[PDB]
């Protein structure tokens, strides 16, 4: 295959920098301001968008993205309301990589292809169901097929060898990793690697710009921020001018550290 | 063999986090071992005989349907030891976990009563103890969090979000997503993913395996129906299990109607939701057009779930059981009744199965009828709530 | 035969003003045709077994001892129907005045425990029950008045006097002496006049009727000793009385010691009283030197009682049984022991005989020991007395 | 025998008249005020008296009568405090029939004969003894007939043949009856009659004098009025002055039912 991940990375190691990708929940804290914080966050130099779509009881995520959860809830947040922001998106900033953190009753309530098909014609790319593993991602992983978005794996350094390489087989895009930086993280990448999984990107715990250049080093192709983005958020919520500011110097300064 | 069967008819399975799948996978293959090594079977027996109180009485009413002609027998599930039938599978877990090797517990409540069984089996097996608690939760349970205070437990209230029990489940999945090599999370009730519901069946079997040689030996014959309130499925599974292959034993399992389904202030998906994918696993859902799960309501706490578990699920779908609803008012003037023309004080979540039971009885007084009740626990928790309601209309 | 033996050793006997002599004489026969009618004591069984829970639970505690070479069983009374042992003997009351054609029962409570019984089982057997109750203990005892209530019985608030225990039996008793005709006392304990105490040793005769089977069963031998809290005697005689002719068993009754004997805030009469006359029996008494009675005190509302039954102060002075004390910190700290090491949380009363065992295993750690502890009831009740001394000194 | 009783009843059939004996427990309300009340009741009329001395759990007795030991023993009231005041009022009228009212602990405390004779000493002439029935008095009667007291038995009306015999045989000074006015009262007198019993006398319930009036009458040597003389003492507790002019004229009016 050949997405919008596959011209990214290329074009990331011809530069020879790494990937930063944000994460911030659709709709948060409204669906006017999720827009320009959505709209910010590539004006200051995102390679790639991590967006989520707000769930009821998301039992996976800590504190943080909980709360970011309901904020855009409380406000009345719909799919719906989702995909104008993501189609809006896509139309200003055309071959940029968006990939959405869903949880599955999301996608399965209104029918799994129902759904994924309003996905692409919003112009997504990739989608990580948080709550379907890899043994059990044959329903989501077919339909994905033959859509064409790329579906996503998380993969945790305490799984069997045989489940690392089957996330490794089923996965695109990029491979989603729940090591940490400060089983090692070196050696989760060495089995991944040898079954050549997707590209790697680590996720848990990157908050500053030091857990970014120590997370392109040691050899991964990318960094996500979850919990450091949403935060920025959260802090934020009544000074609007603010929190675009916040916003854009934090891209920028974990963006610098996915250089050399 | 290396696996178990994790779903139930498409209803159930294992939709979690990646990283919760090796803990899954590990508890799946400890409790085969668990089932085949007979020492574990008799510690097991022991506990529940010795300690829990069990076999339980099989009582029956003289006063309650004195006006018909139904039989009606009460599974005394309220003499447990812990004053509720949640102590037998939560004897069976923490005993399982003590031969992973593992020491610690982590465990979520609501209204207390799963967080004071699990600290009492910590207790007695010599387990340290994590029960997680929304803090809105602990401010409305001062002797539940002082009982389990008493037995040694630590009791984590958790004020992130909504601060309820929905929070504390993910608290307790989250450390258990940390710490599952260490600790062991003990799971409420019969829902969940795999193998949580067939594990919680297995250890709530007893109550349904009792009943039937206790009705052999006492009427004669089986029982028409056995009648079990079902807010997660715990009760209702152990009653029904071991009548499943009696092809002429009716199952009915009563859900809380709340203040009336018509008010959407209810707890009954079972009939009234739409299939979906939550907690863990596939199963019918109180949701939305577009997905969000929806709030669940009942007068007693036991019944607020707003899922069910899978073999529930599945029973109803292949027509093995059917499923009833109960009000509040319903299950109230059930509990009254079963005070004053009998000697019990039962649980409100069981109240629902009675006042289906009392339907039943009745509705067809002329008619011969031998049913059952699984009366799953005393109601002296729900003194202070009974008191209230009727204050609040007239008492 | 038309009489029983009224003493035991000169303690006893039918001290009571004559107009109750013939209520007394009337509950003689009708108890001794009781005890030959065997559809009586078949329905007694039953009602036992398949309503109250019997036989019930002998646990062999795991952690609280194990520091020591003492084996220490518990005899579960807890886990009977009504929480406490109190049920035994009130069922048989109840059963036998309804066999005397009564339809009516009086009774008299404080804690609110023996109404709460006594309420629970007329409900059962559709007796119209009244129970007497002080003013002020209806005040300090809202959940359990609300108890009898919900069962059908009438509270009479006793506001005459003190307008406290002391001042509901001689209600309950002049009523009776009015209406003994039509109404039967339940008395609450095996004190009072003839045949009161032989009757309440009859019915809570299976205490120790079932541990000596479940011993022998259990571990071989009989045990080293029986030990059981003593407020009036109810509880220690229902174990007392199968064992009283196995020689080699000691039995070991352990009353309240209250702030310290030395305090005078006790309710120890049976080491610490002058025999004297009160509540229609001859029996040690808390009296000061002109014969007036002294008020008792323990951090149990069942132990406080001023006087003892008459077959306990009899076994004393044939040596036959040994009585011990335990303050209020005895048995606090052995109402804690028993919750954190055993997942059990058991009720002050019982808390006195475990505080002893609790002594008998810590003084002599390398002795071989086999000791059994009446449970005579559950803890829930007590929940907030230990929480607020705990927090009155300091937790 | 012959004691004040058989003085007491012979002179008043002579007179034809009846025995009110008015029930005033000693050291009600306090030892000073309780003889100035003993002492007002013999100068207003009375035949005889039967005073109670205070115990601390009369399980027998009435609200009324609660109270009232619990009074004297709020003041401190002693056994030894109401032998003082039974002394000094028999060395001020002797000659005048003199029971006592008692509860068993306190004569069995301290030793049965060594409480029966600081009894005869104080110049007491009977003793009743709520708590203890007939057939079991043995130990209590056969000290009362070595000291010279007469022991006193309440018949109840519901009580054996067997028993009603017994009680007449045992009993001396008076018979104490718990029949009312308004099995009946006249068969019960009958019984006590046949059987030697000595001269009834009616106590339950007799508060106003047309009760006293239709209790000679129907055949009764007199009548006592427990209740009715402690009530005034309870509603007039704070005046002294009123308490004893309500007393006296409450034995004049419940004497002169005692007429013809
Ligand atoms: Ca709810
Ligand atoms: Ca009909
Ligand atoms: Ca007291
Ligand atoms: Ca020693």
């Amino acid at each position: 295959m050949t997405n919008r991940y596959t011209t990214l990375f290329a074009n990331l190691e011809k530069r020879n920098e790494g990937a930063f990708i944000p994460f911030v929940t659709i709709g948060d804290p409204n669906k006017a301001l999720s827009f320009e914080i959505i709209d910010t966050l590539v004006s200051s130099g995102a390679d790639a968008l991590e967006l989520g779509i707000p769930f009821s009881d998301p039992l996976a995520d800590g504190p943080t993205i909980q709360e970011a959860n309901i904020r855009a809830l409380e406000s009345g947040i719909t799919p719906k309301d989702c995909f104008d922001i993501l189609t809006k998106i896509r139309a200003k900033y055309p071959h940029i990589p968006i990939g959405l953190l869903l949880y599955a009753n999301l996608v399965y309530a209104n029918g799994i292809e129902n759904f994924y098909q309003k996905c692409l014609d919003a112009g997504v790319d990739s989608i990580l169901i948080a709550d379907v593993p890899a043994h059990e991602s044959k329903e989501f992983r077919d339909i994905a097929k033959k859509v064409g978005i790329a579906q996503i794996f998380i993969a945790p350094p305490d799984a069997s060898e045989s489940t690392l390489k089957q996330i490794s087989e089923l996965g695109s895009g990029y491979t989603y990793l729940l090591s940490r930086v400060g089983m090692p993280v070196e050696d989760v990448l060495t089995k991944l690697r040898e079954y050549n999984a997707p590209k790697p990107v680590l996720g848990f715990g990157i908050s500053k710009p030091e857990q970014v250049q120590q997370a392109i080093k040691a050899g991964a192709a990318g960094a996500i921020s979850g919990s450091a983005t949403v935060k920025i958020i959260q802090n934020n919520i009544s000074n609007k001018q603010k929190m675009l500011n916040e916003l854009t110097y934090f891209v920028k300064e974990m963006k610098a550290a996915t250089l050399n | 063999m290396s696996k178990l069967n994790a779903y139930f008819g498409e209803y159930g399975g294992q939709f979690v986090p990646q990283i919760l799948v090796p803990a899954l996978d590990q508890l799946e293959q400890e409790f085969i071992k668990a089932q085949a090594d007979e020492s574990f079977k008799q510690e097991f027996k022991e506990l529940l005989q010795e300690y829990a109180g069990r076999p339980t009485a099989l009582t029956k009413t003289r006063n309650i349907v004195k006006n018909t002609r139904t039989k009606l027998y009460l599974k005394r599930e309220d003499l447990l030891h812990g004053g509720a039938h949640k102590t037998n599978q939560v004897l069976g877990q923490a005993l399982l976990a003590k031969r992973m090797g593992k020491k610690e517990i982590i465990a979520e409540t609501g209204a207390g009563q799963h967080g004071v069984a699990t600290a009492l089996a910590c207790a007695l097996l010599d387990l340290k103890c994590r029960v997680y608690m929304g803090a809105k939760d602990v401010e409305r349970q001062s002797p539940n969090v002082f009982r389990m205070k008493l037995m040694g437990a630590e009791v984590i209230p958790v004020h992130s979000g909504s601060a309820t029990l929905k929070d504390a489940c993910n608290e307790a999945l989250r450390d258990w997503s940390a710490n599952y090599s260490k600790a062991h999370y003990l799971l409420g009730t019969a829902a969940g993913p795999h193998p949580f519901p067939t594990i919680v069946r297995e250890f709530q079997r007893m109550i349904g395996e009792e009943t039937k040689q206790q009705m052999l030996a006492k009427e004669g014959r089986l029982p028409d129906a056995v009648i079990a309130c079902v807010g997660g499925g715990s009760n209702a599974i152990g009653m029904f299990a071991d009548f499943i292959d009696e092809k002429n034993v009716k199952l009915i399992g009563v859900e809380p109607a709340g203040k009336g389904i018509e008010t959407g202030e209810h707890g009954a998906p079972l009939k009234h939701g739409k299939t979906g994918i939550f907690f863990g696993m596939k199963a019918p859902l109180m949701q939305n057009s577009d997905g969000q799960i929806e709030e669940s309501y009942s007068i007693s706490a036991g019944l607020d779930f707003p899922s069910v578990g899978p073999q529930h699920a599945h029973l109803l779908a292949i027509g093995r059981a059917k499923y009833a609803s109960a009000t509040d008012d319903e299950a109230l003037d059930a509990f009254k009744l079963l005070c004053k023309k009998e000697g019990i004080i039962p649980a409100l979540e069981s109240s629902h199965a009675l006042a289906h039971a009392l339907k039943l009885a009745y509705e067809d007084p002329n008619k011969e009828q031998l049913l059952v009740v699984n009366l799953s626990g005393r109601g002296d928790k729900d003194i202070f709530t009974v008191h209230d309601i009727l204050k609040e209309k007239g008492e």
